[PDB]
RNA sequence: GUUUGACCUCAAAUCAGGUAGGAGUACCCGCUGAACUUAAGCAUAUCAAUAAGCGGAGGAAAAGAAACCAACCGGGAUUGCCUUAGUAACGGCGAGUGAAGCGGCAAAAGCUCAAAUUUGAAAUCUGGUACCUUCGGUGCCCGAGUUGUAAUUUGGAGAGGGCAACUUUGGGGCCGUUCCUUGUCUAUGUUCCUUGGAACAGGACGUCAUAGAGGGUGAGAAUCCCGUGUGGCGAGGAGUGCGGUUCUUUGUAAAGUGCCUUCGAAGAGUCGAGUUGUUUGGGAAUGCAGCUCUAAGUGGGUGGUUCCAUCUAAAGCUAA
RNA sequence: CACGGACCAAGGAGUCUAACGUCUAUGCGAGUGUUUGGGUGUAAAACCCAUACGCGUAAUGAAAGUGAACGUAGGUUGGGGCCUCGCAAGAGGUGCACAAUCGACCGAUCCUGAGGAUGGAUUUGAGUAAGAGCAUAGCUGUUGGGACCCGAAAG
RNA sequence: GUCGAAUUUGGGUAUAGGGGCGAAAGACUAAAACCAUCUAGUAGCUGGUUCCUGCCGAAGUUUCCCUCAGGAUAGCAG
């Protein structure tokens, strides 16, 4: 009646079409092999802590965060230099402010304790 | 194209390399039990559920003790110098348990250490000897 | 912890201040307040600088220059 | 190259083409008609043990 | 002493040893920069922060561990993909230009200097030189260096002591496995009749098939040959990923945990302000460049309706 | 008139894509869309899928904001069908979609004075009034791209 | 005034030369060759545009936005 066309600059040139969706997929699940190949016992992933997402839109969900902190490792009984070793990503910028996000994740971290077997360096 | 055509057409040879087959299938390294069980023909998370190891500890996109316990198996299976020794000879032949007099004796303990750090030391010197 | 006082620091740049002397325009402000005041003082000393900020913190410099100089 | 090559198709209507794919492979008539030479066999669908 | 000697700065040498240029250039990082065109004729604008030109790198480059985003019940380096979304914003509000946070996902990894005395000891390093088990090590010597090389410390603090009768320990071989390069072995008709120059065709009879992909062979050949499929046996290297066996470990040596006790710095012609020019979606003046002027430390920056929140600049590295 | 055409072969011009739209087909339907990805695969095929996202299910106002049933979802006027009677014609009841007119609610818009109340009158809307859309495919239209093929006074 | 005019040219070897204004210095704003790219540069035009049959089948016009252009929008065929 609108319309707006991007069309006026050189366009031609850069085109990017991915035909290569179905081979990187492919290429993907051959690194995650290798990894999984090189990893042997491992999971693949370190272990990611529980999150509240920001703004009033997204305040009602629960996402993955990118690490607990030195509180909530500190809490569940472990050091965080010692967490990373056992694949549990820790966070120093984040900060600790709600009770039911940091009980989540310290149970979260004391479930996983219980779960995992360390191997000796022996 | 230009150097292709004449890499084509000279007597030199190409470096043919067939690593098309090694890309899919690696073999598994850093563990000799998951070595011996491991069935390639399955895939990667196929084998961990086999196993009954967690191959993801985010929940995935998309839809979904016969080992670990010989795991289990093998996981539930600082001497001193003799400078040091004789270090600790010399100050138990002259005082004996007195700490206090012990590390305040400027000719036996020239390093001047604590009470904590001499009954600890002299603890690991008797348990090596009698 | 926003600027943590630092027994130091607050010795070091008072120690740089004594001995370094004045900038030609600082020679000239501390000779302003004297005869002029501080009222043309800070209107020349924020023409110099940025911001009035900035003509506060060194119209008061200038004047703890002149209250230690002076008496003590 | 940036022809359209990959057609998009719904997914229950895939579904419903596959299914009533399966429900053609049980018409024997249908059988004929596609090819296969199926005159001589006792009853379609044809169903043999698991130890095949 | 009108002498002799320290330094400082600046030179030279076919001195000893090194290193830079040129090529390639798809992608990548910069610098520099148009026009045809399109907009109603048209200084803005548009094509376009494009092409051409110039420099500089690698397998990727760049980016990157907040002087970030937000306004939440808060997230948490970068990069990339879907989404945001032709949205916010810009624009003779015209032609047209045009993001980002959030959410999902791919991939994920963290760190290092400078600034506080090693002062019971420059603990550091390069070169020369003689040996040795040589991508190095050891001995001796000339030096660099206090105008500061080492160890400790980087905000997630951190450091010096004291207390747990608190917890831990390095390095080199050899042989296996991992990887790379390379060699070799592993099924079944050349049986009959007709056509044909020739059978690899037609027909008749059979085999092997984890092999009926392909090519060759005198016409359409699983079964003639090479191959294919499935496993087997070797050779030479790379290497520290781990599995064994083995030789070394040391010295009042190096750490970590929790508590007590005593202290405790953080990047200036830079931020900023003005200013001309460029540039952006950035009206909030978006970034940058030049020129004038030029700060502070209960600092300073960036946002949000009296204040509040969140970062730590002006130093550096880092896979996917 | 003029312009093309000596003869033959072969080549030789409404194509692809993006965006938006109509009509038709198909799947599902107040929902709908797997293919960003992940899992899986006999391996660019096919087959499964978590979390979100897009468009729709609610609009109005400049924004703040507010937010669609008095009634059997409303009365009157028509209305394919169906139902009762009619040996048939015909009469009556019920009335689907849809069309006209008088009303109820949402939104902003003034009196009433209970501060902003109960009620009063219209204006606005691509309103509510018992949803109709989402997705794929085909014919196709408009606009942008070299854009039906060849040609221009060039910077 | 009048590249007067090059006669006379082998080899080598240079410096110049396009515009209004302005005393000059300087600035406003216009508009000699070839090769390759940007470049498929711009069309209010010329030329051309590729098989068959069936059926239906116009208009060549009013009014409106004035207009030369740029065309936009009731009738006829669906």
């Amino acid at each position: 009646p609108i319309l707006k066309n991007h069309f006026r600059k050189h366009w031609q040139e850069r085109v990017k079409v991915h035909f290569d969706q179905a081979g990187k997929k492919v290429s993907r699940r051959n690194a995650r092999a290798t990894r999984a190949a090189k990893i042997a016992p491992r999971p693949l992933d370190l272990l990611r802590p529980v999150v509240r997402a920001p703004t009033v839109k997204y305040n009602r969900k629960v996402r993955a965060g990118r690490g607990f902190t030195l509180a909530e490792v500190k809490a569940a009984g472990l050091t965080a230099a010692y967490a990373r070793t056992i694949g549990i990503a820790v966070d120093h910028r984040r900060q600790n402010r709600n009770q039911e996000i940091f009980d989540a994740n310290v149970q979260r971290l004391k479930e996983y304790q219980s779960k995992i077997i360390v191997f000796p360096r022996n | 194209s230009v150097r292709k055509r004449k890499m084509n057409r000279s007597s030199v040879g190409k470096a043919t390399r067939r690593n098309k087959d090694k890309q899919r299938k690696i073999n598994i390294q850093s563990n000799p039990i998951i070595a011996a069980n491991w069935d390639y023909s399955l895939t990667m998370a196929q084998n961990y559920k086999k196993l009954g190891l967690r191959a993801k500890l985010q929940t995935p996109a998309g839809g979904k003790e016969t080992e670990v316990v010989k795991k289990l198996e093998e996981l539930a299976s600082r001497s001193q110098s003799e400078r040091e020794e004789e270090w600790l000879e010399k100050l138990y032949k002259k005082h004996g348990d007195d700490y206090k007099k012990m590390f305040f004796d400027k000719k036996l303990n020239i390093y001047q250490q604590s009470e904590g750090d001499l009954k600890r030391r002299l603890l690991r010197w008797k348990k090596r000897n009698g | 912890k926003k600027g943590a006082a630092s027994n130091r620091t607050k010795f070091v740049r008072s120690l740089v201040r004594e001995i370094a002397g004045l900038s030609p325009y600082e020679r000239r402000l501390i000779d302003l307040i004297r005869n002029s005041g501080e009222k043309r003082a800070r209107k020349v000393a924020k023409k110099r600088l940025g911001s009035f900020t900035r003509a506060k913190a060194k119209v008061e410099e200038m004047n703890n220059i002149i209250a230690a100089s002076r008496r003590h | 190259t940036w022809r359209k090559w990959n057609v998009k198709v719904n997914h229950n209507e895939k579904r419903y083409a596959t299914a009533s794919a399966i429900a053609a492979t049980a018409v024997a008539s249908l059988v004929l008609a596609r090819g296969h030479r199926v005159e001589k066999i006792p009853e379609i669908p044809l169903v043999v043990s698991t130890d095949l």
